[PDB]
């Protein structure tokens, strides 16, 4: 079976943080607000999404067509954001975490502790995407340079935080023990 | 179609007090507000509580969710235009953050039960009351030139320990202006009147007092939502097989109105119902003889012949209610 | 030129955090105690890192020579970790320092502030090698695959630690800015 | 060939007294002290500025590099046997890390400044104070049956600003049993007696007295080293041009060794020179007569002919010294 735009998407390379923002949620013209204007493309664009034969499509040169899937692309990222706010988005966002897609913290005293895909800020082109880690509470950049280029509006400054009390329980207790800066057996005398 | 009271309040007054589009966007301080957790998952905006930084006292967080422009300043425009007004929700201040300008509404703490889980544990008295603030609610809107047009009972917060209501989530309000003609796709399937079902743009504040019925039988009859229709077309057969088709007729031969084919075969032909039809042993305790005149008079077809709110507030039904708030002000005068 | 066994491991994919630990260094066979003893294949590892013809090198089957090289290695880690602890190997590992070979900080606010390496402990087979963050003062798991496996005692905790005080004005001050939990603009409850 | 002084220390007092490498290892609470920074670079040990966790008291640590567990057991043994003595460095516990079991000395906080920086601004009376001050510390070691076999500036730590000298780092110390062999590679080049260049295996305390007068001469001639051997061969030469050759040989001829023809070579024949010859305006007011009769009765060849540390603390260049420290015991015995 052909796999559409957004099922096949997830599966690239560093690519694999983004839900399948439901069919349901696209057609429904009232999230568009705003991404209407700032976003190119914005037909042609969201007609490669739902993978619909574009009525000019065909009359595109290879110059063209290339930037018809980067602007899909600029748009599939910033609709994830608001899909992954609403009631329905938190849910899908949930499963990805469990089987833990969203990779584990590299601070060592942080245990292992799986960690949540946020953007530096709500801004596109302005800022690649980071992690955050609930355990430490501090930001952290990815572990793959295919993960570490993506930009992080696509995702935005709410979403990590939303999940934190959306699900309580697994809000995880601080660290059990302390680093221990010791040189020979003996700490760092710091009076 | 002209509304039968405050007919020209928007005439009357100035054009800045109905001229929402043009109003300007004076945001207060985000920094000056901290958030607590969420509460409602509506999809046009999220709600939280919170708290001041400051006074450290609570509020209620609702952030926007991306619409018209000038769909936030009607919002914003109608809840100044009304704030401080009897049982209408205290907008305290608008904030947005600083780099992406998300708005976020600022009112006064909620701590309500929502209606659903309550309404089955109230006693006819507490039915009254609560129908009672809500009129005072309406009538203060309605004499401000303003239809709420989305009542429903999660728009209706009780805190029942309190006796405290309050009529929020005005997204949907619009300022009444003679003649004009509004578009249909308002208020929830189960509250919309029949002037929306059959395309009578020019309706007015009486539209709320069809919501507001619709919600009255749902308490007195326990049946929740009273009109359960499947979609648009299926509300108004719903509706039709209550009060009568006949009725029905009459109102749209009034306006001059009909129905496309489909939906009169659909709607077909029905006597009017009884209000003693829908009594079961049950709710006999919330049904009294002044509680079906007050719905019989709230449920009818044509929009100009439906109580008004000040109307509503002096029916029989309420003379308990009026008696107890005139005995509590004499008592709490000599306290 | 051939390069000598030292020069050669140095080059490979995620073992480039070793510095050439001079023959100076490997020829003073006062350093070698300890090893002497709880390394594998002793001689022939010595012999390898030294590049010299083993008596035995002929006979040796696939088997057996492989085993030759994970020895080698074994020891020339730990080798490492007592040059770079002399005056003579704070200076070299110094150089690949200034040249950011032991790579930037993965937390967000350390505004790109380079990582020294250290192993978890001082013994062998029991840890893999971890960094070090001056800056944050935490510590932290290696970014690439071929870096995250490598026994970590091959550094020891005694390393960045050591290179702390003997280097005073590396050490850099703490962070400007820290994290702001906001969701939407608004700073999370922390009663 | 045996020791003219302190012959059977080790002979009389028990097997437990000498026998390190049966030492038990009572190690103490690494916990119990904080590192603060690094000060001596030796490539046989590292040393530390720490403080105790619980009295706060400064300290030295001396971390040890892996050598053989019998030469950490000889240190050890020796600190212990000679712990209290008169300008000894004191030890005061024994750790290790718990994991690893890195041994580390704690010793009494130093503060010194190293010679080098020092010397150049001490007055002949300074000078004799600090050597005799050393020569208190040798005697001791002596009297209780151990070589230092070290002697050299880096290891004589002097706090000028108190007038304390320390003598410190007994890595390289031995116990002196009566006519037994030892090791020649001991000392620092610059520093190494005419026994350890000629393989005289049977030597004694009297090693260190050629050391301390290598020191007094750098001193008071301000010629840092006095000796300058770009090798262990060169070394011999460089001695033999000052001392001459005629007393080598009869050295050489008393305890029946013979030079190799090569190095024989090297030291080919020369004459002695005076001590005199050394003096310039620069360091004149460091020599005096006294200074010279000294130097001349530490460096010789037969070591049996050396002055031991009493004899040493006895010879007129001290004079003053002693009279200064009697003169302080009467004082400090009053208050
Ligand atoms: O009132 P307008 O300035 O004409 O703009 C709004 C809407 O934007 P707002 O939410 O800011 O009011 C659309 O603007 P964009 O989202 O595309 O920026 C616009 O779309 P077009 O440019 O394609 O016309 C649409 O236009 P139209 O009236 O033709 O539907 C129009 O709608 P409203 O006038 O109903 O608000
Ligand atoms: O267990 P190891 O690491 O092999 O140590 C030993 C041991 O030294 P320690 O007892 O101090 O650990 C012996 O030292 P000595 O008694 O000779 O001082 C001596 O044992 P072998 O005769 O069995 O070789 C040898 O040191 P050396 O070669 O200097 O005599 C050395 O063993 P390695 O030669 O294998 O290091
Ligand atoms: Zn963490
Ligand atoms: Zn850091």
């Amino acid at each position: 079976e052909d796999t559409s735009w957004i099922s096949w998407f997830c599966n690239l390379r560093g690519n694999e943080f983004f839900c399948e923002v439901d069919d349901d949620y696209i057609q429904d013209d009232f999230n568009l607000c705003g991404l209407s204007s700032l976003v190119p493309y914005y037909e042609y664009a969201l007609d490669l999404i739902l993978d619909v034969e574009s009525s000019q499509g065909e009359m595109f040169t290879e110059e063209q067509n290339e930037l018809i899937e980067s602007a899909a692309e600029m748009l599939y990222g910033l609709i994830h954001a608001r899909y992954i706010l609403t009631s329905k988005g938190l849910a899908a966002m949930l499963d990805k975490y469990k089987n833990y897609d969203f990779g584990r913290c590299p601070r060592v005293y942080c245990c292992g502790q799986p960690c949540l895909p946020v953007g530096q800020s709500d801004l596109p082109r302005s800022s690649t995407v980071k992690i955050y880690c609930p355990k430490c509470e501090d930001i952290y950049y990815p572990r793959s340079k295919y993960q570490g280029n993506i930009d992080g509006a696509y995702f935005g400054t709410t979403f990590p935080h939303l999940f934190l009390m959306t699900y309580g329980h697994l809000k995880p207790a601080k660290a059990t023990q302390n680093y221990v800066q010791r040189v020979f057996g003996f700490k760092l005398h710091k009076p | 179609s002209k509304a039968r009271v405050y007919t020209e309040v928007n005439v009357i007054r100035p054009k800045d007090y109905w001229d929402y589009e043009s109003l300007i966007v004076q945001w207060g301080e985000q920094d000056d507000y901290e958030v607590v957790r969420k509460v409602g998952r509506g999809k046009y905006s999220e709600v939280f509580e919170g708290i001041n930084v400051n006074s450290k006292e609570k509020c209620i967080i609702k952030i926007l969710k991306p619409v018209k422009k000038k769909k936030i300043r009607r919002e914003i425009k109608i809840l100044q235009n009304l704030c401080g007004g009897p049982n209408i929700v205290k907008l305290l201040d608008v904030v947005r953050d600083q780099h992406s300008k998300t708005p976020s509404l600022i009112f006064e703490y909620v701590n309500s039960t929502d209606f659903k889980v309550l309404y089955p544990t109230l006693t006819d008295y507490d039915i009254r009351y609560y129908i009672y603030e809500l009129l005072k609610a309406l009538d203060f809107c309605h004499s401000q030139g303003i239809m709420h047009r989305d009542v429903k009972p999660h728009n209706v917060m009780i805190d029942h320990e309190l006796r405290k209501l309050r009529l929020i989530d005005w997204g949907l309000a619009e300022f009444y202006h003679p003649g004009k003609e509004y578009n249909v796709r308002v208020a929830s399937r189960y509250f919309k009147g029949p002037e929306l079902l059959v395309d009578l743009q020019d309706y007015d504040y009486s539209l709320d007092m069809w919501s507001l019925g619709c919600m009255f039988a749902g308490m007195i009859f326990r049946k929740e939502p009273f009109f359960y229709g499947h979609d648009n077309q299926d509300q108004l057969v719903k509706i039709a097989k209550v009060l009568g088709t006949d009725e029905l007729n009459a109102y749209l031969n009034k306006y001059q109105l009909e129905l496309d084919p489909q939906l009169e075969a659909l709607v077909g032909r029905h006597s009017r119902k009884p209000w003693s039809k829908f009594i079961n042993a049950d709710n006999q305790h919330l049904v009294s003889p002044e509680a079906i005149d007050f719905l019989d008079k709230l449920l009818r077809y044509d929009h100009q012949d439906r109580l008004t709110a000040k109307e509503a507030m002096a029916h029989a039904y309420f003379a308990q209610v009026r008696a107890a708030e005139t005995s509590r002000m004499r008592s709490q005068a000599a306290a």
